């Protein structure tokens, strides 16, 4: 209402290219995800020219997801997942990283 | 000796040995297996959603 200095947001970005995190999307049945999964948002590429991408929620489950869930239940931080658009790990080109 | 060894080597222990098996973990199109209908087995499978 007036002000509230809080923390524990900790936006996390994960790569959809390893077995430790699946690329499962929304299923038409149940609650649009898996009973044991966490939400994750990734920008899409609707057109090859326009960079606009709808942040469609996805169901991410895997070893990294389990580790994040354990960290959340241990240190009590409310997380929110994310995914990059260009590159996976990146490199230091002209002092600019990617991924 | 070669014939005896070949006769001994048969393996084929039903290739399943219970639910815990790599063949059951990752579905295979060649090996077809399922239940009848939305029975208690189906409910158990849905409850253990992995």
């Amino acid at each position: 209402s007036d002000c509230e200095p809080d923390d524990n947001h900790l936006s996390i970005v994960t790569l959809e290219e390893a077995p430790f995190v699946i690329v499962e999307d929304i299923d038409p049945l149940t609650e649009t995800c898996v009973r044991n999964t966490v939400p994750c948002r990734k920008f899409v590429k609707i057109n090859n020219s326009t960079n606009e991408g709808m942040n469609v929620k996805k169901c991410c489950k895997g070893f990294c997801i389990d580790i994040l869930k354990k960290l959340s239940r241990t240190v009590k931080f409310t997380y929110d997942l994310y995914l990059v658009t260009n590159g996976k790990h990146g490199k230091k080109v002209n002092n600019v990283w990617n991924g | 000796a070669n014939l005896a060894a070949f006769l001994v080597l048969d393996r084929p222990e039903e290739r399943i040995t219970g639910i815990n098996d790599p063949r059951l973990r990752n579905p295979s199109d060649k090996f077809i297996y399922a239940t009848v209908k939305q029975s208690s087995v189906d409910i158990y499978f849905r409850r253990q959603v992995e």
